[PDB]
RNA sequence: UAAGGUGAUAUGAACCGUUAUAACCGGCGAUUUCCGAAUGGGGAAACCCAGUGUGUUUCGACACACUAUCAUUAACUGAAUCCAUAGGUUAAUGAGGCGAACCGGGGGAACUGAAACAUCUAAGUACCCCGAGGAAAAGAAAUCAACCGAGAUUCCCCCAGUAGCGGCGAGCGAACGGGGAGCAGCCCAGAGCCUGAAUCAGUGUGUGUGUUAGUGGAAGCGUCUGGAAAGGCGCGCGAUACAGGGUGACAGCCCCGUACACAAAAAUGCACAUGCUGUGAGCUCGAUGAGUAGGGCGGGACACGUGGUAUCCUGUCUGAAUAUGGGGGGACCAUCCUCCAAGGCUAAAUACUCCUGACUGACCGAUAGUGAACCAGUACCGUGAGGGAAAGGCGAAAAGAAC
RNA sequence: CGAAGGUGUGCUGUGAGGCAUGCUGGAGGUAUCAGAAGUGCGAAUGCUGACAUAAGUAACGAUAAAGCGGGUGAAAAGCCCGCUCGCCGGAAGACCAAGGGUUCCUGUCCAACGUUAAUCGGGGCAGGGUGAGUCGACCCCUAAGGCGAGGCCGAAAGGCGU
């Protein structure tokens, strides 16, 4: 089971943009995360007219390890971590700061 | 779709492979000549003639 | 006689081509690429039933796997049989 | 193969050797010789391949325990 | 000037190929070497 | 088991899925072209050509099945030849081929050493060949010992480089006895008492106990430097978890795990319980392995090179006694002691690693370590057997440089 | 707040050496006392890789031979078109078997390959192209020779052969 989900809404604990919030928008199996504006690039762009008209540089994101991030939890208003157990026959996620499920 | 189709008689499906068969091959050429933007389809109908000679094999036997 | 099944298989493809072109609008004849096993017979089955023409007669060879690169690796494409296929007279499709 | 079809003798190898003890390899083969012996007991000849030894053997046990040997073992006659 | 290999495809397959080394105990080995040593291409037999 | 998926270089395009028929993981099924023992015949491997059925047809054709050889058994049939016999046909059953080492057996070198070389050595080694099993082989004394006794076979440590053998040279080299590992004994050569009675064995049954997917799994914050903190400084917490790995520099508490505690719809391993199916236990009296033991001649094996040479195997020619008997105790004889050959079967201690899992290293770190860290038995060389390389590192992230 | 490694400078011991520090480098290093070695290289006509020398030297593969005008092109002695000149003509022409296997045709490119340049190519890249009752294979039949049911023979493997 995954810790942290697409449509998760994270906090950063490390690198260039610690500290700052945002929604998960996709997860890949290399254990990264697109992270709604979070990890912005300036990616040059070169022409081409079929798909991706014009040239121009772009920002996008770039994917984060995972472990770099944890499930906020808007409550205490602190970073956090993920549990699993049973509510009658279901695996759920609970915070572990403040036992309550997800 | 197994179920859908697991019941249904040996003529029944006898029947369902043929017009699958026919679908693939029109499938099969409107791709060759650059009239198909939906290549998941031929992909599909092929699936399905799979799980229809697989029925056919069980009741057969 | 042949069972529908096969003649499904047996034609794989139009070849289009200047040349196929060129047989279609003068000698009345269709250009096929079909299945490597079919003889002449299963074809000319398969082409009379499947699209409802009438045929003379079909020729048909055997064109080879031309040899390729890919970076320092050596491939070879697949032989495949190719039909020239003339039709009874007035047809077309 | 010159191989005694009563007994089993065949050939086995072992040494010349000199005066001067020098040795060299040689092979010791049987006494064989093919021979009709008369079975009373279903009136007709059998030819066996047999070793000098193997025809004391047959005078002895008499060709017909001899020949349920042969059939116990397969080896054909 | 003449030299020693003079190619011939029936002679190489009756020499060389496949089923006469298939047809003795000794070119049998030499098929199971081949596997052995892990070869792409045991005999000449295009 | 799940919110993500459609294997890689490798994007992209079309789609699939988000509370369960998306993907993925395991159990049991299905499908499985052609060549290859290759097996219908052939053949220059991956191709050429058939015969017989049974079914179907649009009368052009079609689909499926079967058809090798040998061995054994059965039926049917059957020559010279009267009965027969050889032969012929059909069926049933089995085999064939591959594979790393270990094991048993049929063959069996030379270089070399002897400071030359022939006896001797290297060596019953390399190599070729046949057969086998998870191990094989060996195995319940015609064995030793010394007048006291021991008690099947196998393996280890000693005895001992001893006693001997030896162109007495080079070299070869025991045993008796002792200490351990492991331990088990039975059956036929035959008739009555007499049974489904010993328990080896086959097939179902439950129950345990493994195996093949899995589930839960503790506890950290601030602040300095820095591109980035896991590092420094400060103050806390977990520990049957500080094995290990990953994360923008070195993390018990970020992630994956780890200690510990849980799990199987289905298949299967081993052990008890066990019906039943073949199976014979016990007791009495008898019997007890002949071209064999021994011998002559030629060789071989024994540590033992024919020697004063016992013992073993037999190519060749011979040939007993048979329990009032026979074998052995290292020429041979006598006395004494010990055993009972010429019929079988037997677990454990012992050998090995093609392969599967786990874990380990005062082993290597790209001229090293496998030939091969990389699409390597590849490229290339050779008619062929066969020979046989070079070649690892952008960055934390492609942000791989729009204009 | 800069490890190993690289490259300087300064100091220091009788020697193999040691210590300090600038620059480069960007994550490792190891006091002391013990322990173990794949423990020290200039030579082996040593082994592998790299780079010199001769030297911008020999050579550019038949002494059948070229000259000019136009074209295209960044560029033309060599490519395309034209005119002339030359060479082979029982071949230096044409068609085949064997052997090779896409080298064939069109478009496109000039890095490497072509003993020079190259707009050209048998070179790179993509696309096209091989149509049979009568031609050949396959097929029927045999030669030398090969395999060979039973068979005969041989320690095994196998050898001969109906
Ligand atoms: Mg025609
Ligand atoms: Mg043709
Ligand atoms: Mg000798
Ligand atoms: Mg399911
Ligand atoms: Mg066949
Ligand atoms: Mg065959
Ligand atoms: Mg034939
Ligand atoms: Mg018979
Ligand atoms: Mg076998
Ligand atoms: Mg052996
Ligand atoms: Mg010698
Ligand atoms: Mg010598
Ligand atoms: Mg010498
Ligand atoms: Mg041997
Ligand atoms: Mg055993
Ligand atoms: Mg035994
Ligand atoms: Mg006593
Ligand atoms: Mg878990
Ligand atoms: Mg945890
Ligand atoms: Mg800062
Ligand atoms: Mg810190
Ligand atoms: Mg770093
Ligand atoms: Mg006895
Ligand atoms: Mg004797
Ligand atoms: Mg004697
Ligand atoms: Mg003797
Ligand atoms: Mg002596
Ligand atoms: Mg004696
Ligand atoms: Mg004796
Ligand atoms: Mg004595
Ligand atoms: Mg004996
Ligand atoms: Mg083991
Ligand atoms: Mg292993
Ligand atoms: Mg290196
Ligand atoms: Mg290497
Ligand atoms: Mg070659
Ligand atoms: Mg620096
Ligand atoms: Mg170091
Ligand atoms: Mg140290
Ligand atoms: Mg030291
Ligand atoms: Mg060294
Ligand atoms: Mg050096
Ligand atoms: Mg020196
Ligand atoms: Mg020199
Ligand atoms: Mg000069
Ligand atoms: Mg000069
Ligand atoms: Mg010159
Ligand atoms: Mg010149
Ligand atoms: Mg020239
Ligand atoms: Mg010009
Ligand atoms: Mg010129
Ligand atoms: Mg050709
Ligand atoms: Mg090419
Ligand atoms: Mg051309
Ligand atoms: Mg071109
Ligand atoms: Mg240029
Ligand atoms: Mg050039
Ligand atoms: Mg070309
Ligand atoms: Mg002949
Ligand atoms: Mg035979
Ligand atoms: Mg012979
Ligand atoms: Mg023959």
């Amino acid at each position: 089971a995954a810790k942290i989900r697409r449509d998760d809404e994270v906090i950063v604990l490390t690198g260039k943009d610690k500290g700052k919030r945002g929604k998960v928008k996709n997860v890949l199996s290399s254990g990264k995360v697109i992270v709604e504006g979070i990890n912005l690039v300036k990616k040059h762009q070169k022409p081409v007219p079929a798909l991706n008209q014009p040239g121009g540089i772009v920002e996008k994101e770039a994917a984060i390890q995972v472990s770099n991030v944890a499930i906020f939890n808007a409550a205490t208003g602190k970073a956090d971590r993920v549990g699993f157990r049973f509510e009658d026959g279901k695996k759920v996620r609970f915070f572990k700061s403040n036992s309550e499920t997800i | 779709k197994a179920k859908e189709l697991r019941e249904k008689s040996v003529e029944e499906l006898n029947t369902e492979l043929l017009n699958l068969l026919r679908e693939q091959f029109n499938l099969r050429m409107q791709a060759a000549s650059g009239q198909l933007q939906q290549s998941h389809l031929l992909k599909q109908v092929r699936r399905d003639v799979a799980r229809v000679k697989t029925l056919l094999n069980e009741k057969a036997g | 006689m042949i069972r529908e099944e096969r003649l499904l298989k047996v034609l794989r493809a139009p070849h289009v081509s200047e040349k196929a072109s060129t047989a279609m609008e003068k000698s009345n004849t269709i250009v096929l690429k079909v299945a490597k096993d079919a003889t002449k017979a299963e074809i000319k089955a398969a082409v009379q039933k499947l699209f409802e023409v009438e045929v003379e007669v079909v020729n048909t060879l055997v064109v080879k796997g031309k040899v390729k690169r890919h970076g320092q690796r050596i491939g070879r494409r697949s032989d495949w049989k190719k039909a020239y296929v003339t039709l009874k007279e007035g047809q077309n499709l | 193969s010159r191989v005694c079809q009563v007994t089993g003798k065949r050939p086995v190898t072992g040494n010349n050797r000199s005066h001067a003890l020098n040795a060299t390899k040689r092979r010791f083969l049987p006494n064989l010789h093919s021979h009709r012996f008369w079975v009373e007991s279903e009136k007709r000849f059998v030819t066996l391949r047999v070793s000098a030894k193997g025809m004391r053997v047959i005078d002895k046990k008499g060709i017909d325990t001899v020949l349920a040997e042969l059939r116990a073992r397969g080896e054909k006659y | 000037m003449k030299r020693t290999f003079q190619p011939s495809v029936l002679k190489r397959n009756r020499s060389h190929g496949f089923r006469a080394r298939m047809a003795t105990k000794n070119g049998r080995q030499v098929l199971a070497r081949r596997r052995a040593k892990g070869r792409a291409r045991l005999t000449v037999s295009k």
